[PDB]
């Protein structure tokens, strides 16, 4: 772990300079030792405010929101930085973090982010509301390379068909939840109940992790599973029978 | 209370009064018993429909 701390009262102009060396550091670790690493940059909204004060400083005209008109390639020539080159045995991976202004998804900042990176990962303020940590919300969740990244033979053949099974699942008793309560306990019908039980049960199991529990990917299956188990077979339609016949009776 | 809002009903109820008997026309009580038990049935059947 090798960590780069740029504290609030430090100089502005110091702000642009740290993601520089952070990536360079990671280029030199990554292709020259045959390393794989994964480099985190955090609040990189105050990197925009560095970026516009610069700008001010050196009297140029503004653009949209105040920001620079060049920002879109600055924000690029550092996220890029990144993935994998043939014939070296290494790899770099990119985790931004970044704040928005009053929940704006609109803001420039992530607007442009979103031209050049993949995927959008969410947290829900009601979740934090409710005392539920890490509050990921999985509904507005995305992820454009998870169709390869996931296969047969690199793990088991039961990781995407799991997923999208239990989104359905949490869909459907979300949807449920709110029709219980529009109309009453007494208008549900048995998989209603399944529905109502499998949500309070994924809320209180799959996204409450705690800080310092350290799930792998077989046994965050399982779990699913075991939170799947709640249904018949017949309602997991979204799990095909080749795999049913095989793991719903465990 | 068949959904948020409320609908009226009814219940038949056997408040007891008895019969009046037939026995000096020709002494028919079983006849007008057999009467008497269908429209009894009829009663409570058209509650239900009401």
């Amino acid at each position: 772990v090798c960590l780069f701390l740029n504290l609030a009262n430090d100089p502005t102009i110091e702000r642009i300079i740290t993601p520089r060396l952070a990536l360079t550091t990671a280029e030199f670790l990554a292709y020259q030792c045959e390393k794989h690493v994964l480099v985190i940059l955090t609040d990189m909204s105050s990197y925009a405010e560095a970026l516009r004060e610069v700008s001010a400083a050196r009297e140029e005209v503004p653009g949209r929101r105040g920001f620079p008109g060049y920002m879109y390639t600055d924000l690029a020539t550092i996220y890029e930085r990144a993935g994998r080159v043939e014939g070296r045995n290494g790899s770099i991976t990119q985790i931004p973090i970044l704040t928005m202004p009053n929940d704006d998804i609109t803001h420039p900042i992530p607007d442009l982010t979103g031209y050049i990176t993949e995927g959008q990962i969410y947290v829900d303020r009601q979740l934090h509301n409710r005392q539920i940590y890490p509050p990921i919300n999985v509904l507005p969740s995305l992820s454009r390379l998870m169709k390869s990244a996931i296969g047969e033979g690199m793990t088991r053949k039961d990781h995407a068909d799991v997923s999208n099974q239990l989104y359905a699942c949490y869909a459907i008793g979300k949807d449920v939840q709110a029709m219980k309560a529009v109309v009453g306990e007494e208008a549900l019908t048995s998989d209603d109940l399944l529905y109502l039980e499998f949500l309070q049960k994924f809320e209180k199991n799959f996204i409450t992790q705690g800080p310092y529990e350290n799930r792998t990917v077989y046994e965050t299956l399982d779990i699913g599973w075991q939170l799947l188990r709640i249904f018949p077979k017949e309602m997991l339609k979204r799990i095909p029978q080749s795999t049913l016949s095989e793991f719903y009776p465990r | 209370n068949v959904a948020g809002v409320t609908l009226p009903v009814f219940e038949h109820y056997h408040e007891g009064t008895d019969s009046y008997e037939l026995t000096g026309l020709a002494r028919g009580g079983e006849q007008l018993a057999k009467l008497k038990r269908n429209y009894a049935k009829a009663v409570e059947l058209l509650v239900e429909l009401a």
